[PDB]
């Protein structure tokens, strides 16, 4: 409900390195083991499934991303709108593009 | 000429405004400017805050609305342009820092 | 002489990703419905995951210089949670789209969301299959297609089997469920090729002169 | 030099493993030896009720998944590091098939 | 309530420090990593479901499965799964 | 339905520089945030 800005910060270009985010579908206290960041805490710190599904929720809201449920499991694709939203909170410059465009074959 | 840096600052909330907040923030010595009010009702806002900051680097900008909306604290339409809806705020201190053309 | 406490690895390493298969079966299906999606296969090499896809037109998946093959690669990986650039995925083409029933299926459920009606999509499926050449298509479409009351129609061509073992080889049976405003319309498809592949239907027998 | 490798290949369809067998039985004849042990045929079972509900006659599902195992420990020191990946990709690439390589 | 200490005497009569048993079941490392926050979901215990349609019910854990039965039969067949004998 | 009080100068502590409040932050003192 009251989510950090570090937290955001750390969606955002989770998904533009990676264009993606698959996710559990889960409500109970826990914390995702994948997308981390650092605010002083320890190393890093990892995110707890609650922040991260509202986000996701408001995303797709807005029209960035597209669901694919599945075997109880959340598939989310940022789309092209996304892509130019994504590209300035982060403060990216214009013609930089996301890691799976870089000829990952 | 200077609204060109603030932009990227509040990106990452280095902007404060709010009297019990700047107050916080510049008695832990860790700010580098603060600005004030073209005015105000009592002086006790402004007159109380600028020897705390003399004795412990200040501006002043005579539109004191400017300071509302160059600080975010403002609401704009989904399609960018703005609501022209701004709170106007009386003081503004700059922690990260993260202009230096200007001075 | 030997414990069956640690083949037990080798054998727990084979199921869990025959079961990793199916959720990408399930995933596809729901995703790349316009790219005549039939099938997938996996190859659990040990530096990195290769997928093979069954598709009647690939460009579409295949994206503009390969953007959706990548956007999905690394996907894919953080949910099974491997490294990526050792996701990489094949995609193969079908040519004899009649003779897939899941092709066949789902393009009879596009031309249904599209009012037309079903005495028309049935046989022109049908039709497209016996040019393929096929020995028989089986076509049903059950529900409220009419005001009220729920019924069956079925509609067929050639010859087809029903029971035995056959019917694993040479029958390809297909399903889907439409959501529409009166309700859902159940829809089914079974194809027959006896002469599949390169297997010999039994009680068949030809003569020499 | 001399590692003592093994060969540990697994399938769910015996047609397939039989065919593998016999592409590695051909190209490891010089690499030493290969011959193979066929081990007791892992199955599983799963018993089920055919209804969702439990209605009607109480009656039974039976399904099964065979698991066959073939073991090549004969390379032994007749094959080096770089040996042992000569054949392995000399021999088809069956598309399910898993194998693992152990000293 | 920080401010609030109890007698010695009710002191070590207090659980040993030890892990209650009770761990849940993490199908996969992916979905966890370990006011209303004090009792959201205090009760811990297992919650095994099903990996398909997450229902509590009939749920085949033999082999790792973690599928229902009834969500079993539709997928049988994909997984590898036949009927013979 | 805490029953809080409106206060709009939150700033008099101090006189002019001074040090009123118990960097920064009857019974005794509760000091803000844990005990």
């Amino acid at each position: 409900v009251h989510i950090p800005k570090a937290v955001y910060k750390a969606v955002y270009a989770h998904l533009y390195e990676n264009a993606s985010l698959a996710l559990k579908e889960y409500w109970r206290v826990g914390n995702v083991p994948g997308i981390t960041y650092v605010d002083e805490n320890g190393k890093l710190c990892n995110p707890t499934y609650l922040h991260v599904n509202c986000i996701m929720q408001s995303l797709e809201s807005r029209g960035v991303v597209k669901d694919t449920f599945a075997w109880r499991h959340h598939y989310y694709l940022l789309t092209e709108k996304g892509e130019q939203f994504i590209r300035k909170e982060l403060d990216l410059t214009d013609d930089v593009l996301p890691t799976p465009y870089s000829k990952p074959s | 000429f200077l609204k060109e840096t603030f932009k990227r600052i509040h990106n990452m909330d280095g902007l404060v405004t709010g009297h019990r907040q700047v107050f916080k923030y510049l008695e832990r010595k860790r700010a580098k400017i603060c600005f004030l009010a073209s005015d105000c009702e009592e002086k006790q806002y402004a007159d109380i805050v600028e020897c705390l900051c003399k004795e412990y680097h200040l501006c002043k900008k005579f539109t004191r609305r400017t300071l509302g909306e160059l600080t975010g604290q403002v609401r704009c339409l989904a399609d960018s342009d703005k609501i022209i809806k701004v709170v106007p705020a009386s003081a503004c201190v700059i922690h990260n820092f993260v202009d230096v053309d200007s001075f | 002489i030997v414990r069956r406490d640690e083949e037990n690895v080798y054998y727990s390493k084979y199921l869990n990703d025959c079961i990793m298969e199916a959720e990408l079966h399930e995933f596809f299906s729901r995703e790349l419905v316009d790219a005549g999606y039939a099938s997938c296969s996996l190859c659990r090499t040990i530096d990195s995951i290769c997928v093979i896809i069954q598709c009647a037109e690939p460009e579409v998946v295949m994206g503009d210089n390969h953007y959706r093959l990548h956007k999905i690669e690394y996907l894919l990986a953080g949910r099974f949670m491997c490294d990526p650039k050792n996701f990489n995925i094949w995609v193969d083409k079908i040519i004899k789209r009649g003779l897939s029933a899941e092709i066949m299926v789902d393009n009879l459920r596009a031309k249904l969301e599209e009012a037309m009606p079903i005495r028309r999509a049935a046989y022109s499926i049908i039709r497209t299959a016996m040019r393929a050449g096929a020995a028989g298509c089986e076509v049903i479409v059950a529900g409220k297609l009419r005001a009220q009351r729920a019924r069956a129609n079925k509609f067929k061509e050639g010859c087809l089997i029903s029971t035995g073992h056959p019917k694993r080889i040479f029958l390809a049976e297909a399903t889907r469920h439409i959501k529409m405003r009166q309700g859902v319309i159940g829809v089914k498809v079974r194809i027959y090729n006896p002469n599949i592949r390169g297997a010999v239907m039994p009680d068949k027998i030809e003569i020499g002169a | 030099m001399h590692q003592k490798y093994t060969i540990i290949v697994v399938g769910k369809d015996l047609k397939l493993v039989e065919r593998y067998v016999k592409s590695i039985v051909k190209e490891g004849r010089a690499f030493g030896i290969s011959g193979p042990c066929r081990a007791p045929v892992r199955r599983l079972t799963i018993t089920t009720r055919k209804s969702p509900c439990g209605e009607g006659t109480n009656t039974w599902h039976r399904f099964e998944l065979r698991m066959y195992k073939r073991t090549f420990w004969v390379t032994c020191g007749g094959n080096d590091i770089s040996t042992i990946l000569s054949k392995t990709v000399v021999i088809p690439g069956i598309q399910v098939t898993v194998e693992v390589e152990e000293p | 309530r920080n401010l609030g200490s109890c007698g010695a005497e009710d002191l070590d009569s207090r659980v040993h420090p030890s892990t209650i048993f009770w761990p849940t079941e993490a199908d996969n490392i992916n979905l966890a990593s370990g006011m209303r926050e004090t009792e959201f979901c205090t009760h811990i215990a297992h919650k095994r479901e099903c990996r398909i349609c997450g229902n509590y019910n009939s749920v085949y854990r033999k082999y790792g499965l973690f599928i229902c039965r009834r969500c079993f039969k539709e997928n049988a067949g994909k997984i590898g799964f036949v009927k013979l004998h | 339905e805490p029953k809080k009080v409106r206060l709009a100068c939150l700033k008099y502590y101090t006189i002019k520089g001074d040090t009123a409040e118990p960097n920064c932050g009857a019974r005794h003192a509760d000091r803000c945030h844990c005990g």
